């Protein structure tokens, strides 16, 4: 299978372009790996139904 | 969720409620002789002739995670909405670092219900351990008066008519 | 403004709406007193009004972002409305559907 390491990166921050995900732009993945060392680190946001917008 | 947590243990918190009457009570919701109000609940209404933004805060220190229950009102008429909370229309705002809701009140009639046609929106935001809660409003917020301990059980609620043995 | 999608693929939009802490900060960026986002595609529809007010403080601001999407198949035209509080998107994400999916772990790679 193909892997992408998240590092400290959440695949939704990826996406919305957090400063220190955008390596990350255009990438592709069969399985996206979200590790527990993850932050966030930019305007602090919410999304409702963030449960799914991930899925 | 409160079935499942197995409490209802509450440990009272004192907030700042600036500038508004604490207490309110009502008719519908006697208490012995006269007035009141659930006994979680804190009816914040205008001093005098003001309703100022209020911005309380509240954060949780414990190793322990904590439900709040907190309403909000909505009036039957734009003159019971002014009567009491002073502004236009109302607005509740709870937040944590991470989660927030902002509901806004209703101004408008409903069926008779005990004298009256006025009502409550209840909703719980819960502040984990270390996080912080902040309530914020310029009217029409029913306020929290503390939090109630939060366990994980084995328990549940079920409903039954069954006699006891 | 608006934006058809054109090809013959799914267009996912990621789009959002500012709350602000105060009103000197809304009338200062937005100028008027309230805002209101409305993006709608011809068979559906969402508006999200804002809510001022004042969250935890976090990396210095108490005010916040909410995060939207809306998905435009082939042939629907997206429409965003707004007078104020809008955080718009610059374009979409393609949209494939496989066998992909998001595991959640702390073991590493081999
Ligand atoms: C909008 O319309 C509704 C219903 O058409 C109004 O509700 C009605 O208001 C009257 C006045 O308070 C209520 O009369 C009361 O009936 C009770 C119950 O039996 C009686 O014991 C009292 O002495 C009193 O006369 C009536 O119950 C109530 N009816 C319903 C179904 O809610 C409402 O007030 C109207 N709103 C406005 C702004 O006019
Ligand atoms: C409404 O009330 C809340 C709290 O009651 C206010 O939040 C507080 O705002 C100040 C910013 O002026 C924050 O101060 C900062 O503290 C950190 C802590 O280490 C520090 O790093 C900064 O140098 C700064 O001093 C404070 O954290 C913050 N507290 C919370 C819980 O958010 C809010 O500003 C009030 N707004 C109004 C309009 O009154
Ligand atoms: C509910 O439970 C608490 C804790 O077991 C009871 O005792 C105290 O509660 C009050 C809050 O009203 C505070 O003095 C303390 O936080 C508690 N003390 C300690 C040492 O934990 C109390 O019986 C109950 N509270 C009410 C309002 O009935």
């Amino acid at each position: 299978h193909r892997i992408l390491d998240g590092i400290d990166c959440t695949l939704i921050d990826a996406l919305l372009g957090d400063p220190h995900c955008d390596v990350f732009q255009n990438e592709t993945w069969d399985l996206f790996v979200e590790r527990s060392k993850a932050f966030s680190n930019c305007y602090p946001y919410d999304v409702p139904d963030y449960a799914s917008l991930r899925s | 969720l409160v079935a499942s947590s197995g409490t209802l243990e509450f440990i009272t918190e004192g907030f700042t409620w600036t500038g508004v009457t604490q207490n309110g009570g009502s008719n519908a919701c006697k208490r012995g002789p006269g007035s009141g109000f659930f006994s979680r609940l804190n009816w914040l209404t205008k001093s005098g002739s003001t309703y100022p933004v209020l911005n309380v805060t509240m954060p949780n220190n414990d190793n322990f995670d904590k439900l709040y229950i907190w309403g909000i009102h909505h009036p039957s008429t734009n003159q019971e909405q002014t009567s009491l909370y002073v502004q236009a229309s109302g607005r509740v705002t709870v937040s944590t670092r991470r989660s927030q809701q902002t509901i806004i009140p209703n101004i408008g009639s409903r069926p008779w219900v005990r004298g009256l046609s006025s009502r409550i929106s209840i909703y719980w935001t819960i502040v984990k351990p270390g996080d912080v809660l902040v309530i914020n409003s310029n009217g029409n917020l029913i306020a929290p008066r503390g939090y109630f301990k939060m366990r994980t059980g084995k328990s549940s609620i079920m409903r039954s008519d069954a006699p006891i043995d």
